[PDB]
C-alpha cells in the first residue's frame, strides 16, 4: 500500500541508474512512469549532486561493505539506522536513496551476488521508508513537501 | 557501516543547508 | 546445512514448528532470506555435537536450562540487543539466558507444568496427590484410569519429587545436590507406590499419555502449554489447574524459558537477530507460533498482556510461582542424565528408591 508507493519512485530512480551504467534487469526494462515523474526528476537531479560532490566515497563504497548473502540485508539496515539515528532531514532522505540506489546497482550486481538483489534491495529501500520514515515524510507535507523543498 | 552511516548523514546535512531557505 | 545468505532453525517435536515456518516466510518475503525450520529428535544433544565442528543449524530453540553448557563451550553468541529491544522482553526472562554475565540467546516463553483433567470424566479434580490411588479405583471399576503422564522423561515427575524438599542445586553451588534428602525419597517413592498398586504403569511415555487422555481414556495428565493444541483438536471438555498437592505441600516444577540462542559458528548471525528482534519477537510473530501450539506465558510484554486473560495460562502461573525456575549452569545435563536413570529404575523396580536416588546424588556429583 505505502510501500508500493515509495517503491514506485524508489524503482524508477534505480531504473535510470541501471540503464546508464548499462545494465538491462528484469522489471527495470524501461519507463513508462509519466505528476509523480516529477519527483523521480528531483531525485536524481539532487541525487546526483550529492554523489558527484562525494565522488570517491560512492566510488569506493563496495569495496569497504564488502557484502556477502550474510551480510546484505543486516549492513544495509545497520547504515540506513546511523543515517537518521539523529535525526531526519528532507537531504538525509536524499543521501538515504544515493545510498540504496548505489547499493542496489553496484554492490549488489558483484559477482558473489546475483541480479536477484536489485529488486530485494529496491525493497529493503521501499519498506524502511514506509516503515521508518512515513510519519516525518507526511509531516513536512510528503513528496510535495520535498519538491517544494528542492525548488 | 557505523561510520559509513554518520558519513552519508553528514553528505545529508551539506545538501539540507544548501537548499535551506527557512 | 548453513550456508550464506539462509536460516537453519532447530526447534523440538512439540512446539509449534509449523507456524514458527511461516514466521520465516514473512521474513523471506521482505528479506529473500529462505529460513528452514528443523524438528529433529535428540536435537539438544546433537546440538553440542555437531556445533563442537562448526556446522549445525544458526538458530536452536531449547529450554534455558541447557544453554549454559552450550556456552561455556564456546557455541553461542553473544546476543546485544540495545535498549530499546531489550525493554520489550520481561527482566526475569532476560535473566534465565545470562551466563557468566552474558545474554546468550532470546528468551521466548516461560513454560510450567500443570494438571490438566476431563472435566466429563472428573468434575473435580483432586486437589492432593494422596487421594488419586482411590479415584482410580473408581475410575477402574468404569473401565478409566486416573492419570497418565510421561514417565520416560524426569521433567514429568520433578514436581513431585521436589514437593517435600528435593531440590538440584543449592552462588549455584555444585557440591549441595539435594536429590537423596528426605523430600525426594517421599516423592519418588509414591510414584513408585503408585506404579506398584497399578494405578500407573512404568513405560507410560509422552505419546501413550497423550493418546490416553485425549481419547478419553484417563481422567487426568501432567503436560504443559504446548499440548493444549491437541486436546483442543480431540475435542476433550478439558480444564487446566494447579497441580495436586504432596504432604500438603504444592508441587514444585521445574520452570523452563524457551529460549533461542545463535549458533556462533554460523556466518548469518546478523540475519538471525533480525530476524529473532523483529519477526518473531513481535505479536504478530508469537501469535504464528502460539496458534500453532502454545507458548505459555511469553517473554514479550505486549503479547504476554494480550493471553494473560487465558485461565489455562493463569492455572500455568500459579504453577509456575509455586515452581522454580531451572539453573542454566552446564551441570544441569548431568543433574538431569543421573535424575531420568533413577526415575526408570525406580520405577521398573530394576534399583530401589534408594539406591536409585542415592547413584543420581553421586551422578549429580
Ligand atoms: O521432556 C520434554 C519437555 O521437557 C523439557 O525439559 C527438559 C529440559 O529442558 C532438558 O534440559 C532435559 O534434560 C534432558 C537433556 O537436556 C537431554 O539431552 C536428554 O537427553 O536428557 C535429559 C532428560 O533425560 O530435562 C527436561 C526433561 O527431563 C522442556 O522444558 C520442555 O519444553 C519439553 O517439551
Amino acid at each position: 500500500a505505502q510501500e508500493d508507493n515509495y517503491k514506485r519512485i524508489v524503482k524508477s530512480y534505480v531504473g535510470e541508474k541501471l540503464r546508464k551504467k548499462g545494465l538491462k534487469i528484469r522489471g527495470y526494462e524501461g519507463e513508462e512512469l509519466k505528476p509523480v515523474i516529477e519527483i523521480a526528476k528531483t531525485l536524481q537531479r539532487v541525487g546526483d549532486e550529492l554523489e558527484s560532490a562525494n565522488t570517491d566515497f560512492f566510488k569506493n563504497m563496495c569495496d569497504q561493505l564488502q557484502i556477502t548473502p550474510s551480510t546484505a540485508y543486516p549492513t544495509f539496515q545497520s547504515i540506513a539506522d546511523e543515517i537518521f539515528v539523529s535525526g531526519k532531514n528532507w537531504g538525509r532522505v536524499v543521501a538515504f536513496l544515493t545510498f540504496g540506489g548505489n547499493f542496489a546497482v553496484h554492490c549488489a550486481l558483484r559477482a558473489d551476488m546475483g541480479e536477484e538483489y536489485v529488486d530485494r534491495v529496491v525493497n529493503w529501500i521501499s519498506k524502511y521508508m514506509a516503515v521508518n520514515l512515513d510519519y516525518w515524510i507526511n509531516q513536512q507535507g510528503g513528496w510535495d513537501g520535498f519538491l517544494i523543498f528542492f525548488e | 557501516t557505523e561510520n559509513l552511516g554518520r558519513v552519508l548523514a553528514s553528505f545529508g546535512d551539506e545538501i539540507n543547508d544548501k537548499y535551506r531557505q527557512v | 546445512k548453513i550456508e550464506e545468505g539462509k536460516l537453519v532453525i532447530w526447534i523440538n517435536g512439540d512446539k509449534g514448528y509449523n507456524g514458527l515456518a511461516e514466521v520465516g516466510k514473512k521474513f523471506e518475503k521482505d528479506t529473500g532470506i529462505k529460513v528452514t525450520v528443523e524438528h529433529p529428535d535428540k536435537l539438544e544433544e546433537k546440538f553440542p555435537q555437531v556445533a563442537a565442528t562448526g556446522d549445525g543449524p544458526d538458530i536452536i530453540f531449547w529450554a534455558h536450562d541447557r544453554f549454559g553448557g552450550y556456552a561455556q563451550s564456546g557455541l553461542l553468541a553473544e546476543i546485544t540487543p540495545d535498549k530499546a529491544f531489550q525493554d520489550k522482553l520481561y527482566p526475569f526472562t532476560w535473566d534465565a539466558v545470562r551466563y557468566n554475565g552474558k545474554l546468550i540467546a532470546y528468551p521466548i516463553a516461560v513454560e510450567a507444568l500443570s494438571l490438566i483433567y476431563n472435566k466429563d470424566l472428573l468434575p473435580n479434580p483432586p486437589k492432593t496427590w494422596e487421594e488419586i490411588p482411590a479415584l482410580d479405583k473408581e475410575l477402574k471399576a468404569k473401565g478409566k484410569s486416573a492419570l497418565m503422564f510421561n514417565l520416560q522423561e524426569p521433567y514429568f515427575t520433578w514436581p513431585l519429587i521436589a514437593a517435600d524438599g528435593g531440590y538440584a542445586f543449592k552462588k549455584y553451588d555444585i557440591k549441595d545436590v539435594g536429590v537423596d534428602n528426605a523430600g525426594a525419597k517421599a516423592g519418588l517413592t509414591f510414584l513408585v507406590d503408585l506404579i506398584k498398586n497399578k494405578h500407573m504403569n512404568a513405560d507410560t511415555d509422552y505419546s501413550i499419555a497423550e493418546a490416553a487422555f485425549n481419547k478419553g481414556e484417563t481422567a487426568m495428565t501432567i503436560n504443559g502449554p504446548w499440548a493444549w493444541s491437541n486436546i483442543d483438536t480431540s475435542k476433550v471438555n478439558y480444564g487446566v489447574t494447579v497441580l495436586p498437592t504432596f504432604k500438603g505441600q504444592p508441587s514444585k516444577p521445574f520452570v523452563g524459558v524457551l529460549s533461542a540462542g545463535i549458533n556462533a559458528a554460523s556466518p548469518n548471525k546478523e540475519l538471525a537477530k533480525e530476524f529473532l528482534e523483529n519477526y518473531l519477537l513481535t505479536d504478530e510473530g508469537l501469535e504464528a507460533v502460539n496458534k500453532d501450539k502454545p507458548l505459555g506465558a511469553v517473554a514479550l510484554k505486549s503479547y504476554e498482556e494480550e493471553l494473560a486473560k487465558d485461565p489455562r495460562i493463569a492455572a500455568t502461573m500459579e504453577n509456575a510461582q509455586k515452581g522454580e525456575i531451572m539453573p542454566n549452569i552446564p551441570q544441569m545435563s548431568a543433574f538431569w542424565y543421573a535424575v531420568r536413570t533413577a526415575v526408570i529404575n525406580a520405577a521398573s523396580g530394576r534399583q530401589t528408591v534408594d539406591e536409585a536416588l542415592k547413584d543420581a546424588q553421586t551422578n549429580s556429583s
